[PDB]
C-alpha cells in the first residue's frame, strides 16, 4: 500500500514471533496479507517458526487461507513440509484447500511424507 | 538508413554465438515482448535421452608453458574452428569452452533418432583433427575425449554474461568419464551403448583402480544501438572491445590477476527430481545466479569481471581492465576488493538463505593470483576467456574446499596476511604438478570448535 513498510515488519515479526508487535501492526492497519519479494506472505513465516498463536491472530487478521509463495507453496505446504501438527490442524479449521499442489505439482501430504511424518499424514487423511 | 539493418545482423552474430539455431529463431521473432525487455524473462526446458561430449586438452600446462602470449590464442582457435566446421558437419552444437576443454551436445533443441551415432563420430573427427594439428605444427599434445547421454534440463541462467547451457547430474557424469577418460580414445558408458548397435571397435573399456566402455575407432536505430551494444558488453567486456574493434584478434598477458571460483555444494542434494524437470529448482538457482550479477553494479565493483558461469559455478576474476598503474591508487588493492566482494556475495547467500524455506544453499570458494593469459576465441562467433596456470589452479583448489570457507593459495594468504584479513591454516594438499600446497582458510572459528 501507500508506504508498504507496515506488511514489511509484519513479516520480519512473523517470523521473529514477537506477538504484540504484531498486534500493534495490525491495530495500525498493517496489511494482513504484505508480501516479501520471494511470495512469502507472514502466515509463511508464522508456520516456519511455529508461533501458533500468531497464526491465530492473522487468520483473526483476516490473512489469505491459500497465499502461494513465488514456489507456489502455500504456508498450508510450508507446515505439510515442516510436521506443526497444532498449526497443521488450526489451518485445517479456516479452510485449507486440500486438492491443491504447488508448482512442483505435489500434495502437501506428500509433503508430510518426505518428512517421514506420519503424524500430518494420517491427520490430512482424514480430509476430503 | 540502413545501417540499422547493418546493426540488426550484427546483433544476429550476437545472439547467434550464445544461443543455438532454434532459440535463437524464437527470440529473433521476439515471440513475447517480456523476453526483449529483459534483452535490454526466459524460458528453460528439460529434454531426455541427448548425447553429451567432452574433450580436454591432455597436458596444456607444457604445450603453453613458455609462449608470448599469442602463439597460443591463434592456435586454439585453429583447432576450435576445426572443431566447429566439424560440428557443423555433424549437426551437433558446440556449447561452451572451459580453458583446456570443449564441449558440445546432441539433439538438445531437437532430439535427432540418432545422436549419440553423430557425436561418437565427431569424436573421431576430433582425434583425427588433433593427429593433424599435432603432425603439422609440431606440437605433442591430444585430447582425452569422455562422452555420456541421458537427460538434461537446458537453458539460460544469470543476466550477466549469461550464457546458453545445460544442468543434470549427466554433466557431471561426462566431466568425470572424460577425467576418467584415456588419452585419444573415447570414453563411453552403456548409455552410450544402449543404442550403439556395435557398429565399431569397441572394447570393455573401464577404470582400472558401471557399464563403461571405449571406443579408438571404427529513427530507432539507437534503440538498435543500446541493445547491440549491451550484447557486446555482455560477451566482452570494454577495452578488449575496443583492441578487437580496430583490429582481427585478441591477445594479452596479465602476470597478476586474482580469480576466485564459487560453487553450491548442497545444490545437487536437493536438486530431487520427483517433480516434472526439476525446472524450478534451477528457476531459484536463476534466482540466486542473478543476484550475484547484480552485485557487480556496485561502483566499487568495477575492476571485477564475471568470467563466465561453469555450470552452476561463478568465475570472478580482476587485475585484467585497468591497464594504468596509478600513483593515485595501490596496485594491489584490487585483490583486497576482490576478496571484500567475496565476503559481501557470502552475505549475499546468507539473505538468500534466509529467505530459502527450511533449506540453506552453502558455497565453497576458492582464490589463487599470479600470471595468467586472456583472450577471445571466436570469429563468425565469439568467447572470451582466461589460461595459464593460476586458472586451473584455482579450479583444482575450490574443487577441495569446504562450503562457507574461503580456500586461498599459499603465497596469495602470504600477501593477503599483511593485508589485515586474519586465517586459519588448513593443511597442505596435493596439487597436480605442483605436489603439496599450503592452504588457509579466512573463517577464524566459525564452527563450534
Amino acid at each position: 500500500h501507500h508506504g508498504s513498510d507496515l506488511g514489511k515488519k509484519l513479516l520480519e515479526a512473523a517470523r521473529a514471533g514477537q506477538d504484540d508487535e504484531v498486534r500493534i501492526l495490525m491495530a495500525n492497519g498493517a496489511d494482513v496479507n504484505a508480501t516479501d519479494d520471494y511470495g512469502h506472505t507472514p502466515l509463511h513465516l508464522a508456520a516456519w517458526f511455529g508461533h501458533l498463536e500468531i497464526v491465530e491472530v492473522l487468520l483473526k487478521a483476516g490473512a489469505d487461507v491459500n497465499a502461494a509463495d513465488w514456489l507456489g507453496d502455500t504456508p498450508l505446504h510450508l507446515a505439510a513440509r515442516i510436521g506443526h501438527l497444532e498449526i497443521v490442524e488450526v489451518l485445517l479449521k479456516h479452510g485449507a484447500d486440500v486438492n491443491a499442489q504447488d508448482k512442483f505439482g505435489k500434495t502437501p501430504f506428500d509433503l508430510a511424507i518426505d518428512n517421514g511424518n506420519e503424524d500430518i499424514a494420517e491427520v490430512l487423511q482424514k480430509a476430503a | 538508413g540502413k545501417d540499422l539493418e547493418v546493426e540488426k545482423a550484427l546483433k544476429e552474430r550476437m545472439i547467434h554465438s550464445v544461443m543455438p539455431r532454434i532459440i535463437a529463431d524464437d527470440l529473433m521473432k521476439q515471440g513475447d515482448e517480456e523476453s526483449e525487455n529483459s534483452v535490454k524473462p526466459f524460458k528453460m526446458q528439460q529434454i531426455e535421452e541427448v548425447s553429451i561430449l567432452f574433450a580436454d586438452i591432455v597436458g596444456f600446462t607444457k604445450m603453453s608453458a613458455n609462449k608470448s602470449a599469442h602463439a597460443l590464442v591463434g592456435l586454439l582457435n585453429d583447432l576450435f574452428g576445426r572443431f566447429d566446421r566439424l560440428c557443423e558437419e555433424t549437426k551437433c552444437e558446440k556449447i561452451s569452452t572451459l580453458g583446456d576443454c570443449y564441449y558440445c551436445v546432441a539433439g538438445c533443441p531437437e532430439p535427432r533418432a540418432d545422436h549419440a551415432y553423430c557425436c561418437i563420430e565427431m569424436g573421431l573427427g576430433m582425434i583425427r583433427a588433433i593427429e593433424q594439428f599435432c603432425q603439422e605444427k609440431k606440437e605433442m599434445v591430444n585430447m582425452r575425449v569422455g562422452v555420456h547421454t541421458g537427460t538434461v534440463l537446458c537453458g539460460i541462467l544469470g543476466m550477466r554474461r549469461f550464457k546458453f547451457d545445460v544442468w543434470s547430474n549427466d554433466v557431471n557424469l561426462a566431466n568425470l568419464m572424460e577425467q576418467l577418460g584415456v588419452a585419444g580414445k573415447v570414453h563411453i558408458s552403456e548409455a552410450t551403448a544402449k543404442y550403439l548397435d556395435d557398429r565399431y571397435e569397441m572394447e570393455d573399456g573401464k577404470v582400472t583402480e558401471l557399464k563403461t566402455y571405449l571406443i579408438a575407432g571404427q529513427t530507432k536505430i539507437q534503440s538498435m544501438r543500446d541493445q547491440a551494444d549491451w550484447l557486446l558488453r555482455n560477451i566482452i567486456p570494454y577495452h578488449v572491445a575496443e583492441q578487437l574493434k580496430v583490429s582481427q584478434t585478441y591477445s594479452k598477458n596479465h602476470d597478476s590477476g586474482g580469480v576466485i571460483f564459487a560453487s553450491i555444494v548442497n545444490f545437487s542434494e536437493f536438486y530431487e527430481e520427483n517433480y516434472e524437470g526439476g525446472k524450478e529448482c534451477y528457476r531459484v538457482l536463476n534466482e540466486l545466479i542473478g543476484d550475484f550479477d547484480e552485485l557487480l553494479s556496485k561502483p566499487d565493483y568495477s575492476s571485477i569481471e564475471k568470467i563466465k558461469t561453469i555450470g552452476a559455478t561463478y568465475m570472478a576474476a580482476s587485475g585484467l581492465n585497468a591497464t594504468q598503474c596509478r600513483d593515485g591508487s595501490h596496485p594491489q588493492e584490487h585483490l583486497q576488493i576482490l576478496f571484500e566482494f567475496a565476503k559481501e556475495m557470502m552475505r549475499v547467500v546468507d539473505d538468500f538463505n534466509n529467505n530459502m524455506l527450511w533449506f540453506n544453499f552453502k558455497l565453497r570458494v576458492g582464490f589463487n593470483h599470479g600470471p595468467l593469459t586472456a583472450g577471445v576465441i571466436g570469429t563468425t562467433k565469439l568467447l572470451y576467456d582466461i589460461w595459464g596456470d593460476t586458472v586451473n589452479i584455482a579450479s583444482r583448489m575450490d574443487t577441495t574446499g569446504v562450503e562457507c570457507r574461503i580456500q586461498v593459495s599459499e603465497e596469495s594468504y602470504r600477501v593477503l596476511s599483511k593485508m589485515g584479513y586474519e586465517f586459519d591454516y588448513r593443511g597442505t594438499v596435493n596439487v597436480k604438478g605442483k605436489g603439496q600446497m599450503k592452504t588457509y582458510l579466512y573463517p577464524k572459528c566459525t564452527d563450534s570448535g
